[PDB]
RNA sequence: GGGCCUGACUGCGAGGCCUGCAAGCCGAGCAGGGGCGAAAGCCGGGCCUAGUGAACCGGUGGUCCCGUGUGGAAGGGCCAU
RNA sequence: GGAUGACCCCAGGCGGUAGGGGAGCGUUCCCGAUGCCGAUGAAGGCCGACCCGCGAGGGCGGCUGGAGGUAAGGGAAGUGC
RNA sequence: GUGGAGCCUGGGAGUGAGGGCGCGAGCGAUAACGUCCGCGUCCGAGCGCGGGAACAACCGAGACCGCCAGCUAAGGCCCCC
RNA sequence: CUGUUGGGAAGCAGCGCCAGAGAGGGUGAAAGCCCCGUAGGCGAAAGGUGGGGGGAUAGGUGAGGGUACCCGAGUACCCCGUGGUUCGUGGAGCCAUGGGGGAAUCUGGGCGGACCACCGCCUAAGGCUAAGUACUCCGGGUGACCGAUAGCGCACCAGUACCGUGAGGGAAAGGUGAAAAGAACCCCGGGAGGGGAGUGAAAUAGAGCCUGAAACCGUGGGCUUACAAGCAGUCACGGCCCCGAGGGGUUGUGGCGUGCCUAUUGAAGCAUGAGCCGGCGACUCACGGUCGUGGGCGAGCUUAAGCCGUUGAGGCGGAGGCGUAGGGAAACCGAGUCCGAACAGGGCGCAGCGGCCGCAAAGUCCGCGGCCGUGGACCCGAAACCGGGC
RNA sequence: GGGGGGAACCUGGGGAACUGAAACAUCUCAGUACCCAGAGGAGAGGAAAGAGAAAUCGACUCCCUGAGUAGCGGCGAGCGA
């Protein structure tokens, strides 16, 4: 019996096309360019979710550093003091305190100078 | 038990291998053929049972031996098949070429020769020949060797 | 070794039959596979680039035309062209081992016997070729048509009478085979039918 | 169509009871005058072909 | 350097070297019939490593294995070259 | 561990071209089928931010469409761009 | 020394254009992103990740998936960063 | 038959009925019982056939004994040159015959693989001869055959249009609706076209007609954009818009970021291929082999062609094949055998589990899968060669 | 009475090459493709100057098998009673 393509290929192409909604010109319009665009995007996404973890940590650090230097020390000194104090509050949080709770950040800074 | 229940046992019906159907299958593109060259070509190589790249082959360098025959061909001479005493175990009374054919022991168009593997049994065994040890075992067990001609 | 209801003027007696104790569903499957494959017509065909109607002239020169190279237009790469490795007339049959069929025949009957679904009958009352006649008898023998029946008998008059019923498949005893037994829910035999089947599985 | 028996193989080689392949030692067809007696004698025997080579020859003999 | 000699053996060959194959190489030992030596023993060419050529086709000596109804014959096989 | 591939627990492996192997998805067709779904709407199409699945996919919903479709389990290939 | 170790029999391959680097040589001119061998490595197939401005093979390190958590490696900490 | 939904009943519901007929197709949707059919039956004045039956006709039929008349001529036969056969000059016979020579009539002749003998087989040089066999223009039956890029080249007015001096090449092109009820009449317009009206269950079913995808072109809306540097994405945050501790659309800024395929030592590569989209498009099949695997039987396993049966029913058929013993060039011997003087040495060979029971197994058959051989053998592509024609 | 036509099939008279032999000449492809003549619903063959080892068989044709056997073969590729 014969098994002509029939419905199947239209159906794969739409799947891809639908994922490509939003892309520029032929990239959302032509299955071929869609797919090409999509390979790139799966990789960036993968790569970039890896690096979001870095992107944020670098941010927290810049903030913590700014807050430290209001209290006359730098990030490297502050971190070492915390290490020595045994304080394990992570940077996501150090950074939130630095902005939302300055009295608390100050005490931590204190603990950090003292700890050395 | 019904038509919906009829199933071949596991492994009784394996799927075929399909090549040249996409990357996930791991047999796409080159279709497990590797790249380029004669063996990847449609039509492929020479008889790899024989041919060796142009150098004289393994086979054709070994000496021929013996009588290969001449026109008008095979010389007609009587042919003998041996059946051992042990194969005669199953019979009682008499064995003859014909019975042995039926047992699926002696092939048609061969003469019967009785041979010595096994024990003789006091039977009347009729055949075209006996080996030295067959005759011995047979006489000793009180069986009766009968030559045909 | 199995006890099989037999319908009679005496009434529901019994009969002892040695049918296989064990059923080998794979083997039953093999017999059906064979039966259904050998009935195949094998008539799907297609044309090769050689059997297609066009000429063998190379359509345009090999080089310098700025187009792709082609030979004739019968090639499978052309719409209109031949088909690659399409179907050609084919014989689907093969010789399934006789002992397998034999063993299969037996096991199928055995399977029904083991389910109580096998019924032997002495003769058929008033059925003289009329569907209503068979229908009467059938009801009277516990066949309300809620279950499919493979009616096996050498009596032509009984076969005609039953053949139009949607729930009845009919056969001469020489025709008995495992697909038909397995296809139907209930097996009904003449003694004379049952006799040949015994002779067949011997 | 059925496979054909290769006649150069049938004429040079024999398959033994256990399926080894056996052929005559090569090297005393001629130029024998200066060969030692140990040489001529030893080349007078059959040898058993190396497995991969025998395996190939065996396939050319489909009905022995 | 000399004396006697032909083991520059015939039938084999445990076990190895080498090695993709096929080749190549070394070889104790047993048997037959010998050489030299009083004997122990040595001798299956050459101190060694190059001096060579698979298979096909054919020649010659031997064998007496096959011989197209049969006896021969033709022609082949087998051993040697 | 329990007895068996039910699932739980602990540990370890899991970059990959040629290429070996395994397990699946889907397309046409056959048995299942004198059956079953179907105008209270078949297939097909267009949507979907929902459900299941690692995935190939499979559901469900709305709109279109207007007459076909076809399960569990098996079978066979003109089967996937 | 229990390892995606080893050995044996079998089925299926692909490969038989390599390349850079380090070390040892030859060839070349103590030239070549040169050439030809040896040991090793990497790229090939790790054009996946960090460093090296950028950069297959230099340094760091072998990516099963997810995290807006932690510690490090080479390399870095004046601003771009 | 009735009721019901519905444009329409054959759907659903109620109560029936036929069946040697529940194959199938139609009928406004899905019908055994409405139509056409189906099972089962029936039918030819005329032409054709008539392998069966019957009849006729032609034709057919003895035994010793004697005679030695006849028994297929440029023939046999031999030689030369060739072909045919499995036979390629081979030890080359046989059958055939182009050249030369050239008989006999059964006490004749040919043959059994050079030749000779013996022993056999057969009767050359005249002719005919059903059936069993091949094929498919034609008719019919049937499909795990196609379904309008398929299936024939052609579903259609196709071997046509068209191309070519010619031989020759050779397309595309199917579908309103149940029914034409195929839109009277009015309005704008030269018309085409449209807007009303009307038909229809439906008219983006309106004839440029089922469905109506995609590329492609547009109108309208949301968000966005004129100091910005880009494989066009991605991650993050913020703004706006939408659906209603959430999502969706959009994108300003910031981070990161060298298309796809191919071929390569190595490509974003300034190396190949691709304008985009839809459809067509490449590892198959037979027969053998080899391994693996699911089963059947197991010192055995298995049938082929055919025959009988069936008309989606199977069976019979043992001829044959593989296996049961190997070794040897062979004669030949045989659990051995070959080399050899060898009772030497060596090559190649020989030797289940449990309780008579069961279990397993040699082997072999069938299925399935991998790979191999032969075929065009994964698909596409030469330049060329050859035949016959124009 | 012939003549001319007929899709395949059939006999007879002529008769390639690519290709395979991983080059090529014998060999192969193949007595195939093709041209020609002739028949006919078939055609051919057919009633032993046979076979070939059996003291046998008994026209011819066709299928299975014998058998990829016997053999043939640059004893190659292959061919094949
Ligand atoms: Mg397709
Ligand atoms: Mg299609
Ligand atoms: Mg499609
Ligand atoms: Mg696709
Ligand atoms: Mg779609
Ligand atoms: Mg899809
Ligand atoms: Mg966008
Ligand atoms: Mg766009
Ligand atoms: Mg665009
Ligand atoms: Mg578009
Ligand atoms: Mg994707
Ligand atoms: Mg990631
Ligand atoms: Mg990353
Ligand atoms: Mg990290
Ligand atoms: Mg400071
Ligand atoms: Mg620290
Ligand atoms: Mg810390
Ligand atoms: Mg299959
Ligand atoms: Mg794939
Ligand atoms: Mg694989
Ligand atoms: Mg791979
Ligand atoms: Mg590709
Ligand atoms: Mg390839
Ligand atoms: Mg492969
Ligand atoms: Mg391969
Ligand atoms: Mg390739
Ligand atoms: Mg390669
Ligand atoms: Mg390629
Ligand atoms: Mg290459
Ligand atoms: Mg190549
Ligand atoms: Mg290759
Ligand atoms: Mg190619
Ligand atoms: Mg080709
Ligand atoms: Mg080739
Ligand atoms: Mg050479
Ligand atoms: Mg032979
Ligand atoms: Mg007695
Ligand atoms: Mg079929
Ligand atoms: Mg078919
Ligand atoms: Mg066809
Ligand atoms: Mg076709
Ligand atoms: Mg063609
Ligand atoms: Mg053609
Ligand atoms: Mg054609
Ligand atoms: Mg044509
Ligand atoms: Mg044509
Ligand atoms: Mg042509
Ligand atoms: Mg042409
Ligand atoms: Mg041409
Ligand atoms: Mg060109
Ligand atoms: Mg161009
Ligand atoms: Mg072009
Ligand atoms: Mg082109
Ligand atoms: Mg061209
Ligand atoms: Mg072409
Ligand atoms: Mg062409
Ligand atoms: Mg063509
Ligand atoms: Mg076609
Ligand atoms: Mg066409
Ligand atoms: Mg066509
Ligand atoms: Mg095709
Ligand atoms: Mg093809
Ligand atoms: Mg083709
Ligand atoms: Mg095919
Ligand atoms: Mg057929
Ligand atoms: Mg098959
Ligand atoms: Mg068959
Ligand atoms: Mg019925
Ligand atoms: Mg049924
Ligand atoms: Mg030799
Ligand atoms: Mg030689
Ligand atoms: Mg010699
Ligand atoms: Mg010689
Ligand atoms: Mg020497
Ligand atoms: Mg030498
Ligand atoms: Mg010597
Ligand atoms: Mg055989
Ligand atoms: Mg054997
Ligand atoms: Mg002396
Ligand atoms: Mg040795
Ligand atoms: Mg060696
Ligand atoms: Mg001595
Ligand atoms: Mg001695
Ligand atoms: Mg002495
Ligand atoms: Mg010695
Ligand atoms: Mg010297
Ligand atoms: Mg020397
Ligand atoms: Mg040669
Ligand atoms: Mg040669
Ligand atoms: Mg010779
Ligand atoms: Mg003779
Ligand atoms: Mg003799
Ligand atoms: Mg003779
Ligand atoms: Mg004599
Ligand atoms: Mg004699
Ligand atoms: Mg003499
Ligand atoms: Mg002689
Ligand atoms: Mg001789
Ligand atoms: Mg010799
Ligand atoms: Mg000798
Ligand atoms: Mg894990
Ligand atoms: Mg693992
Ligand atoms: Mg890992
Ligand atoms: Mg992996
Ligand atoms: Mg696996
Ligand atoms: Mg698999
Ligand atoms: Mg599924
Ligand atoms: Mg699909
Ligand atoms: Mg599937
Ligand atoms: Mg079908
Ligand atoms: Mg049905
Ligand atoms: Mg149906
Ligand atoms: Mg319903
Ligand atoms: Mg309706
Ligand atoms: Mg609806
Ligand atoms: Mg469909
Ligand atoms: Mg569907
Ligand atoms: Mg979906
Ligand atoms: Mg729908
Ligand atoms: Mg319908
Ligand atoms: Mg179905
Ligand atoms: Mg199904
Ligand atoms: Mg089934
Ligand atoms: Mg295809
Ligand atoms: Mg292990
Ligand atoms: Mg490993
Ligand atoms: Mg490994
Ligand atoms: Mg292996
Ligand atoms: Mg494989
Ligand atoms: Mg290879
Ligand atoms: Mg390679
Ligand atoms: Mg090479
Ligand atoms: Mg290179
Ligand atoms: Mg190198
Ligand atoms: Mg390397
Ligand atoms: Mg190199
Ligand atoms: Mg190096
Ligand atoms: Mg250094
Ligand atoms: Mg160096
Ligand atoms: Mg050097
Ligand atoms: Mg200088
Ligand atoms: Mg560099
Ligand atoms: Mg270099
Ligand atoms: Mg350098
Ligand atoms: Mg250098
Ligand atoms: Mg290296
Ligand atoms: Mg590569
Ligand atoms: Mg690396
Ligand atoms: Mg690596
Ligand atoms: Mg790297
Ligand atoms: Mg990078
Ligand atoms: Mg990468
Ligand atoms: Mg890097
Ligand atoms: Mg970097
Ligand atoms: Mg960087
Ligand atoms: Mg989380
Ligand atoms: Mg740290
Ligand atoms: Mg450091
Ligand atoms: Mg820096
Ligand atoms: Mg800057
Ligand atoms: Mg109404
Ligand atoms: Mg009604
Ligand atoms: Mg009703
Ligand atoms: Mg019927
Ligand atoms: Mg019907
Ligand atoms: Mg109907
Ligand atoms: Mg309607
Ligand atoms: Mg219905
Ligand atoms: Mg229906
Ligand atoms: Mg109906
Ligand atoms: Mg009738
Ligand atoms: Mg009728
Ligand atoms: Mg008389
Ligand atoms: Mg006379
Ligand atoms: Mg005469
Ligand atoms: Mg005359
Ligand atoms: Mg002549
Ligand atoms: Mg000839
Ligand atoms: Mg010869
Ligand atoms: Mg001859
Ligand atoms: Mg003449
Ligand atoms: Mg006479
Ligand atoms: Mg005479
Ligand atoms: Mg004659
Ligand atoms: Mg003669
Ligand atoms: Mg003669
Ligand atoms: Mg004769
Ligand atoms: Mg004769
Ligand atoms: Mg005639
Ligand atoms: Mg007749
Ligand atoms: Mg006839
Ligand atoms: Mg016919
Ligand atoms: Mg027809
Ligand atoms: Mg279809
Ligand atoms: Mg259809
Ligand atoms: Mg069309
Ligand atoms: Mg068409
Ligand atoms: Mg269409
Ligand atoms: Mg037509
Ligand atoms: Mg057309
Ligand atoms: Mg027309
Ligand atoms: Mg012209
Ligand atoms: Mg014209
Ligand atoms: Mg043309
Ligand atoms: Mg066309
Ligand atoms: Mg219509
Ligand atoms: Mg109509
Ligand atoms: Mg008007
Ligand atoms: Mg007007
Ligand atoms: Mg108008
Ligand atoms: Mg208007
Ligand atoms: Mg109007
Ligand atoms: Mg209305
Ligand atoms: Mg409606
Ligand atoms: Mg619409
Ligand atoms: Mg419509
Ligand atoms: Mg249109
Ligand atoms: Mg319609
Ligand atoms: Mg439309
Ligand atoms: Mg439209
Ligand atoms: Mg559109
Ligand atoms: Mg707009
Ligand atoms: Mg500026
Ligand atoms: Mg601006
Ligand atoms: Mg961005
Ligand atoms: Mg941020
Ligand atoms: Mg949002
Ligand atoms: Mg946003
Ligand atoms: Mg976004
Ligand atoms: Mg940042
Ligand atoms: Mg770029
Ligand atoms: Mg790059
Ligand atoms: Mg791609
Ligand atoms: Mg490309
Ligand atoms: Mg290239
Ligand atoms: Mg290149
Ligand atoms: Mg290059
Ligand atoms: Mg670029
Ligand atoms: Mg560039
Ligand atoms: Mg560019
Ligand atoms: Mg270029
Ligand atoms: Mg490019
Ligand atoms: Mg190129
Ligand atoms: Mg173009
Ligand atoms: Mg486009
Ligand atoms: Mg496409
Ligand atoms: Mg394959
Ligand atoms: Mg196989
Ligand atoms: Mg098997
Ligand atoms: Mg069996
Ligand atoms: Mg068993
Ligand atoms: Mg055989
Ligand atoms: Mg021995
Ligand atoms: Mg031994
Ligand atoms: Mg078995
Ligand atoms: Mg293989
Ligand atoms: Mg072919
Ligand atoms: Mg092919
Ligand atoms: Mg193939
Ligand atoms: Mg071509
Ligand atoms: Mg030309
Ligand atoms: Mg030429
Ligand atoms: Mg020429
Ligand atoms: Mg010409
Ligand atoms: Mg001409
Ligand atoms: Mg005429
Ligand atoms: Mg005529
Ligand atoms: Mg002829
Ligand atoms: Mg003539
Ligand atoms: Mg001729
Ligand atoms: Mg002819
Ligand atoms: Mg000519
Ligand atoms: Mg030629
Ligand atoms: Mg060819
Ligand atoms: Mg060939
Ligand atoms: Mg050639
Ligand atoms: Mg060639
Ligand atoms: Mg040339
Ligand atoms: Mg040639
Ligand atoms: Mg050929
Ligand atoms: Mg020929
Ligand atoms: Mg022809
Ligand atoms: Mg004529
Ligand atoms: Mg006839
Ligand atoms: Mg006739
Ligand atoms: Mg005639
Ligand atoms: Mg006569
Ligand atoms: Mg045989
Ligand atoms: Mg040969
Ligand atoms: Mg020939």
């Amino acid at each position: 019996p014969r098994a002509k393509t029939g419905v199947v290929r239209r159906r794969k192409h739409k799947k891809i096309l639908k994922l490509a909604k939003g892309y520029w010109g032929l990239r959302s319009k032509s299955f071929r360019k869609a797919r090409e665009t999509l390979f790139a995007a799966g990789n960036y996404a993968y790569a970039h979710r890896k690096r979001r973890k870095r992107d944020f940590r670098r941010l927290w650090i810049v903030r913590i550093n700014a807050a430290c230097r209001q209290h006359g020390l730098n990030y490297s000194t502050f971190i070492h003091g915390l290490k020595k104090a045994g304080i394990e509050v992570d940077r996501k949080n150090l950074a939130d305190l630095a902005v939302r709770e300055p009295q608390v950040f100050a005490e931590l800074v204190e603990r950090a100078k003292a700890a050395q | 038990m019904k038509l919906s229940d009829l199933r071949p046992n596991p492994g009784a019906n394996k799927r075929r291998k399909r090549v040249g159907r996409g990357p996930g299958s791991g047999h796409g593109k080159t279709a497990t053929r590797g790249h380029k060259g004669q063996k990847s070509r449609s039509g492929g190589l020479k008889d790899p049972r024989r041919f060796e790249g142009g150098r004289s082959t393994t086979l054709m360098r070994l000496p021929k031996r013996g009588m290969q025959g001449q026109v008008p061909g095979e010389i007609k001479r009587p042919r003998y098949q041996g059946v051992n005493l042990k194969d005669l175990a199953r019979f009682e009374g008499e064995v003859t070429p014909e019975l042995l054919v039926r047992a699926g022991l002696l092939k048609k168009g061969y003469r019967l020769k009785i041979l010595g593997e096994g024990e003789a049994k006091p039977l009347k065994v009729v055949a075209h020949a006996f080996s030295k040890s067959a005759l011995e075992k047979l006489k000793a067990a009180g069986g009766e060797p009968v030559l045909l001609e | 070794v199995y006890q099989i209801p037999v319908l009679s003027p005496s009434g529901r007696r019994e009969l002892a039959a040695d049918l296989p104790a064990e059923i080998n569903p794979h083997l039953l499957w093999e017999v059906v596979r064979w039966q259904l494959a050998k009935r195949r017509r094998g008539t799907a065909s297609t044309k090769t680039r050689g059997e297609v109607a066009y000429s063998g002239r190379k359509i345009w020169p090999q080089k310098h035309t700025g187009r792709a190279r082609h030979g004739d237009i019968g090639a499978p790469i052309f719409v209109g062209g031949g088909v690659v490795f399409g179907p050609k007339p084919r014989d689907y049959s093969y010789t399934l081992p006789k002992k397998v069929r034999k063993k299969g025949l037996a096991m199928a009957v055995a399977d029904r016997a083991r389910e109580g679904k096998l019924l032997l009958v002495e003769a058929f009352a008033g059925v003289n070729g009329k569907t209503k006649e068979f229908l009467a008898w059938a009801k009277e023998a516990g066949l309300d048509g809620s279950e499919s029946v493979l009616l096996v008998t050498g009596n032509e008059l009984v076969r005609r009478a039953a053949r139009n019923l949607p729930w009845v498949v009919t056969l001469a005893p020489e025709g008995l085979n495992v697909y038909d037994i397995v296809r139907t829910e209930r097996l009904v035999m003449d003694l004379d039918a049952w006799e040949v089947f015994q002779n067949r599985i011997g | 169509p059925k496979m054909k028996t290769h006649k150069g193989a049938k004429k040079r080689v024999k398959i033994t009871a256990s399926g080894k392949v056996v052929a005559m030692k090569t090297g005393k067809r001629h130029l024998n005058w200066q060969k030692s007696g140990k040489e001529i004698r030893q080349k007078g025997r059959k040898f058993v072909l190396a497995k991969p080579e025998a395996e190939r020859i065996k396939l050319l003999l489909p009905y022995e």
